[PDB]
């Protein structure tokens, strides 16, 4: 129902236990090294096996 | 209502998204303190004038 101007999708693959570390404000071997979302991040996180 | 009255203490303990929750309580309360002070000074000023 609500649409947005520019959509950016970051596609990648990570280990299972490393998923919870991707989120605003979260820290860990992911957020602190390779891939980090900002604390104000507004978006949707999708994952599947 | 905040965990502690010191600003750096909250910032040095809670995560960025968690700290903002506690810092807002200090800003909100301290803001009301000024409103109470200014409100009284305006009233007392009327008695002096």
């Amino acid at each position: 129902d609500l649409c947005f101007t520019n959509v950016y999708a970051d596609s990648f693959v990570i280990r299972g236990d490393e998923v919870r570390q991707i989120a605003p404000g979260q820290t860990g071997k992911i957020a602190d090294y390779n891939y980090k979302l900002p604390d104000d991040f507004t978006g949707c996180v999708i994952a599947w096996n | 209502g905040a965990i502690s009255s010191v600003l750096n203490d909250i910032l040095s303990r809670l995560d960025p998204p968690e700290a903002e929750v506690q810092i807002d309580r200090l800003i909100t309360g301290r803001l009301q303190s000024l409103q109470t002070y200014v409100t009284q000074q305006l009233i007392r000023a009327a008695e002096i004038r």
